[PDB]
């Protein structure tokens, strides 16, 4: 890349040296040494990025959210000084996205892709990288103009297929999804070798009745994206025991359980007192897993973080699980009620990780119709019974009674997880 | 959010170091 201007040029050697002390690994001496240049050259572009590159390191090694923010400042500094070269200036800002997004400040990240694309129109690769920061702060319809604008101008571009092919699916528009995800896989262009678009093209396929869904399974497994052909969670650590059923002693939660079961009509009575008396604290199912039927929920923990307002209707209930924080600070599951309704049928599926195992306690079960698939077996419902399993692995859910089924979920850190990891671990 | 399945493009949230 050509990142030196005409006056960069004239003092390539002054640059080069501190260069050199940040790739040898001294960056508290490089951070000096573009400073004092940034002081003698106050206009050089060269001078300006490598104080910011050193400013990156540094928050590396300190782990510094206050130097790194220092960094995404410098970055942009390069960009208002004079007769910047293209090639910098693109590296400058796109850094300073990337790393806006490691804080988390999405927006900024945004407003930088923004100028990106405008300072560069014809660079389709900045417009992709814009539709990312699209899907990340939860704008599809955005993402789908830049996708679509990127495929009209080049359309065998296949980062932009799987992208819109993700959008559209996630519009529900299943059909018109499997074509996009197909041909941007196939195409083996750079960021197409991502298991989200494995795990929805199959799942696209499952939907319509296109029985290929499990090659595709099977590629994203052969590719060290899924575990399995089962177990298709995406947000996963490796070693955890994996097995679609459990047993309760299998868990080491037997006191959980113990309890859970000696104490289930008082859980199934509160929740009831809920459907009666406050049948709108039960939300919908939001998460387009349904081909037909109601399935709604009514959450006491999520993300670790207990809901004041909802254990105010279940105070009993919420009183018995605090003693028990294998569950209560699980910061990858929930405990919830679950209400399915006859006509229900849940779409194969999996959870989002493999850190968690799911218990159901049956409450209100219907003496038929009611029945849970896991992988390769088909279990039912037990009222003051509790049922485990891995809910990593494909599972799909039926509910042709004719009343409605009641039970309460249970999400526990998956038991081979060390004390460390279940402080660590990202919520989801 | 990613809670009975994976429908977001990504289910975490980055907060930095
Ligand atoms: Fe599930």
């Amino acid at each position: 890349p050509k990142l030196l201007n005409k006056f960069d040029k004239t003092i390539k050697a002054e640059l080069d040296a501190a260069e050199k002390l940040r790739k040898r690994g001294k960056i508290e001496e490089a951070v000096n040494a573009f400073k004092e240049l940034v002081r003698k050259y106050p206009q050089s572009p060269r001078a300006r990025y490598g104080k910011a590159q050193c400013e990156d390191d540094l928050a590396e090694k300190r782990r510094s959210n206050e130097v790194l923010r220092g960094a995404i400042e410098t970055y942009q500094e390069v960009a208002s000084l004079p007769d910047v070269p293209a090639d910098l200036l693109k590296l400058s800002l796109k850094r300073r996205s990337d790393r806006q997004q490691f804080l988390g400040h999405m927006r900024g990240s945004l407003l930088t892709l923004q100028r990106l694309v405008q300072l560069f129109p014809n660079d389709t690769s900045l417009k992709n990288d814009l539709g990312v920061g699209y899907l990340l702060i939860g704008d599809n319809d955005n993402a789908k103009k830049v996708y679509e604008e990127v495929l009209s101008v080049t359309p065998n571009d296949g980062f932009a297929k799987v992208h819109y092919g993700f959008i559209l699916k996630a519009q529900n528009k299943i059909a018109e999804s499997i074509p996009y995800l197909k041909e941007g896989i196939e195409s083996g262009d750079p960021g197409t070798d991502d298991g989200r678009f494995y795990f929805h093209l199959g799942d696209a396929m499952q939907r319509v009745g296109n029985k290929e869904a499990y090659k595709w399974y099977e590629l994203g497994h052969k590719r060290g994206h899924f575990a399995s052909v089962w177990q298709r969670s995406l947000y996963n650590v490796n070693g955890l025991k994996a097995q679609p059923w459990w047993t309760p002693k299998e868990t080491g939660y037997t006191e959980l359980v113990k309890s859970l079961e000696r104490n289930w009509k008082l859980i199934r009575d509160e929740g009831l007192a809920v459907m009666d008396k406050a049948k709108g604290l039960f939300l919908p199912e939001d998460e387009n897993l349904r081909e037909k039927g109601d399935w709604s929920q009514f959450t006491l923990w999520q993300q670790g973080r207990r809901n004041e307002n909802a254990c105010k209707g279940a105070p009993k209930t919420c009183t018995l699980l605090e003693k028990f924080p294998e569950t209560t600070g699980c910061r990858r599951g929930q405990i919830k009620y679950s209400i399915m309704h006859p006509g229900t049928h849940v779409w194969p599926h999996t959870g989002p990780t493999n850190c968690r195992l799911r218990m159901h306690l049956g409450l209100v079960i219907p003496k038929e119709g009611c029945k849970i698939r896991c992988a390769n077996e088909t279990k039912t419902w037990e009222e003051g019974k509790v049922l485990i399993f891995d809910d990593s692995f494909e599972h799909e859910v039926w509910q042709d009674a004719s009343s409605f089924r009641l039970i309460f979920i249970v999400d526990v850190w998956h038991p081979e997880l060390t004390p460390q990891q279940r402080r660590s671990l990202p919520a989801i | 959010k990613c809670k009975d399945g994976l429908g977001e493009y990504t289910c975490t949230s980055l907060e930095g170091f």
